């Protein structure tokens, strides 16, 4: 029961873990895409105006 | 027939026997063999953390 416990959790810790560093990197990269859209989208809508 | 039966006894009580040491045997080593898994699974836990 106590392999079995370190089994099951160990596996979906293991999981979770994945996943979550996964987003981690994407939400770290999104805010630097999403400040890159800035500047992109705003020089665009800067010579747009003139 | 009087031997008969006293031979018969003989083979009766010398099964009966048997069977008891039978009994020893499988109740010892069925033991030994849980005792044995047990000791595999207190190896099988910290293998199971590393994998």
């Amino acid at each position: 029961a106590m392999s079995m416990a370190v089994e099951s959790t160990g596996n979906a810790k293991a999981e979770a873990e994945s996943r979550a560093e996964a987003a981690r990197i994407e939400g770290e990269g999104s805010v630097l895409q999403a400040k890159l859209k800035a500047q992109a989208l705003a020089i665009e809508t800067e010579a747009e105006l003139e | 027939l009087a031997i008969e039966i006293t031979t018969n006894s003989q083979e009766a009580a010398a099964k009966h026997e048997a069977q008891r040491l039978e009994q020893e045997a499988r109740g010892r080593l069925e033991r030994q063999k849980i005792l044995d898994q047990s000791e595999a699974e207190k190896a099988r836990k910290e293998l199971l953390e590393l994998e």
